[PDB]
């Protein structure tokens, strides 16, 4: 069975569970985004929070795509965790058979194609507040293997009517369907405490990436009008078309052409176009990018930057405080939701026996940071000599310098 | 003033006598009245459509 | 198929196979309707825009309507024997063979 | 005599109901009205 | 709700879709009960006071 | 039954008398008779075409 007891099913696994949906596949975004007024955000959200996830999956795909800041953020954000070196690592006290099984499944992981993407899919959870992943099962003989990795649309999905947390496909029906054991790598990390729809991150940054949006396209139209004045002709009474005509056309070219001529009955008033500054627009555009710096990787490095210098621990001051944080617990998120659905199947399906579920293998990410080699070799020898017995296990292991085999 | 006429020479369908047939162009776009009798002589513009408001 | 089995093996008497053969023409179906552009985006809501979805759960069950129609009109519509689908004369043989 | 028949299992559920707000408590109690000071000991 | 798929010859009709839009307002409902004040610290069987 | 009629809007090739207007909407699509000069007769559908049958 799967971690939270549901009964397994291997008859299931030959089949995606959306095969039998093809609908879905031939569904194209609406794009929300456009002609986005504070109002249709509002109503956006609030539908959101009762279930109608398509509208708020596809306005933050928009809200992605449209914004550099913000997509620049969330990718570095997300590069800082892809970059992480990993491994597989036994439970607590572990015995001989459950060091072969953590060693085979770290194998397994190793030779199985695919898993950068895996684990960047699963990171879009991060501002969407929910990444599924569905998976593909094949046999190669007596093992079953992952054969790939689909991410399917947050658009595709809904909530349960009778309980806000749990997520359903789009199948037509007013209940959705219930999602397949084993058939997902769903990830939603938790940066608040509350529901699964207002759980994403987005849904703090939609503000400022609106205010952001009106004042870029005022300050565009502002820019537009800028440069010659608007200047209005009179005509007497008694002026025909033809005349009308020709003073109107004179009026329209006169700001490109230097000079001109009209009769004395006639008059041409030149009044101010547009007079102002950018002062307002781009105070408004630095406040809401520094908001969403703040938001998305903490106010000490980004939004107020940390600044230059260097040192043996300018790297700890860089990143101990908010860096690592950040770091750890999205690395951490991470590990868990993986070693919840992709460890487990494979554990209990390409092995014998029925382990115990407290006694699975956990994925863990190396979040060692680089500690000063220099200070600290500085520093033993005063130690040693003096008595201390240090151990060179706590040594081997800080340093990152592999114990002698 | 008319919203919208619809015309291009073509009604949506105008369905007489128990027969559905094509042409007078009747299109209207309006709730002044006969909505549901509208959605039925309404909503089939097999034809391309041209909007000539008749300012009625 | 091959008939009985016949009560002379002197004088033999040869037969034919019966080459049959069914044709049907596989026409189009569609249904559409106009929106306006601004309105998609003038709808804070989340109407106006479920259109996509809407129309494509219509097209997939579009199939059950189209082969129950057909169903309704087997009645009327004709078998590759000639008569309707559901007809109390189907020409089996020179005898009458019904299943009306 | 008073029937009706129901889906359950659809997404709408027929006489849906609204439950706009909370079943907020609303009490008298003391120096926060007047029927208790400038009135009998009354509390509602 | 679209239109049935209809049959394909020679041009496509673009039809439209209904609305039903349904308005109901809302009420307000009470239910209060009047109490003596000493009456409720009266009382040793504990009763007067759940109410 | 005429599949398709290919008229409306839409004027075709009509060679006649030695000179090939074009007018009368003659247009059609279907494998029934004078195949050949079916060509001939769709050789300027000049304007845009709007299929509609006939249903003969």
């Amino acid at each position: 069975v799967d971690v939270y007891g549901n009964p397994i099913r291997t008859q299931q696994l030959r089949e995606p569970q959306t095969s039998r949906l093809a609908g879905l596949a031939k569904e194209f975004a609406q794009h929300p985004a456009k002609g986005l007024t504070p109002a249709k955000l509002a109503r956006i959200l609030v539908e959101a929070e009762q279930g109608n996830l398509q509208a708020q999956a596809e306005l933050f795909m928009d809200m992605e795509e449209r914004d550099a800041h913000l997509f620049a953020e969330m990718s570095k954000r997300k590069r800082a965790i892809l970059g992480l070196d990993w491994a597989v690592e036994p439970p607590r006290n572990a015995s001989a058979a459950e060091k072969a099984d953590a060693d085979y499944l770290h194998e397994l992981l190793l030779d199985l194609e695919g898993l950068e993407d895996l684990l960047l899919d699963a990171l879009d959870g991060i501002g969407h507040g929910y990444s599924c992943i569905e998976l593909e099962w094949a046999l190669q003989g007596r093992e079953w293997m992952p054969l790939a990795f689909h991410h399917r649309p947050q658009s595709w999905f809904q909530l349960n009517p009778e309980d806000q947390n749990e997520l359903r496909l789009r199948d037509n029906s007013p209940a959705g369907e219930a999602l397949q054991p084993f058939g997902w790598i769903i990830h939603r990390p938790r940066a608040r405490s509350g529901y699964v729809a207002r759980s994403g991150l987005f849904r703090v940054l939609a503000w400022p990436y609106l205010f952001r949006h009106y004042a870029t396209s005022d300050l565009a139209e502002m820019l537009e009008i800028y440069g010659l004045p608007i200047r209005l002709g009179k005509y007497p009474p008694g002026t025909a078309d033809e005349e009308k005509a020709t003073l109107l056309r004179a009026v329209t070219g006169l700001g490109h052409a230097a000079a001109g001529i009209i009769p004395e009955t006639m008059a041409i008033d030149f009044q101010q176009a547009a007079q102002g500054s950018s002062d307002p627009f781009l105070a408004m555009m630095r406040q809401s990018e520094d908001a969403i710096s703040k938001a998305v990787l903490g106010g000490t490095l980004t939004s107020t930057t940390s600044q230059s210098g260097g040192g043996a621990f300018a790297l700890g001051q860089v990143h101990n405080e908010v860096r690592h944080d950040l770091l750890a617990s999205d690395a951490r998120q991470l590990a868990a939701t993986l070693s919840r659905d992709l460890l487990w199947p494979l554990l209990v399906l390409n092995r014998p026996g029925s382990p115990d579920v407290r006694r699975a293998p956990r994925l863990v990410f190396d979040l060692r940071e680089q500690a000063d080699i220099t200070s600290m070799a500085q520093s033993i020898p005063a130690l040693v000599n003096v008595g201390l017995e240090i151990p060179s296990a706590w040594v081997y292991d800080k340093l990152g310098i592999p114990q002698p085999a | 003033e008319v919203e919208g006429v619809f015309v291009r020479a073509t009604v949506e369908r105008r369905c007489r006598a128990g027969f559905c047939f094509d042409k007078e162009g009747q299109g209207f776009a309006d709730g002044v009245l006969s909505d549901e009798q509208l959605e039925a002589l309404e909503s089939d513009p097999l034809l391309k459509v041209e909007r000539c408001t008749f300012s009625g | 198929q091959f008939p009985k089995l016949r009560e002379w093996i002197g004088q033999r008497v040869i037969k034919d196979m019966a080459a049959q053969g069914y044709q049907i023409t596989n026409k189009l179906f569609e249904s559409t309707v106009g929106v306006k552009r601004t309105d998609i985006e003038d709808d804070n809501l989340g109407v106006y825009g479920p259109l996509m979805q809407e129309m494509g759960r219509a097209a997939g069950a579009h199939p059950d309507e189209l082969v129950f129609a057909l169903l309704k009109a087997g009645n009327a519509n004709l078998c590759y024997d000639g008569q309707n689908f559901f007809d109390t004369d189907h020409p089996v043989y020179p005898n009458v063979d019904g299943t009306g | 005599f008073a029937p009706a028949a129901d889906p359950g299992a659809a997404w709408y559920l027929l006489d849906t109901s609204r439950s706009l707000k909370p079943l907020i408590y609303q009490e008298r109690m003391k120096p926060s009205f007047t029927s208790m000071t400038k009135e009998d000991d009354e509390q509602v």
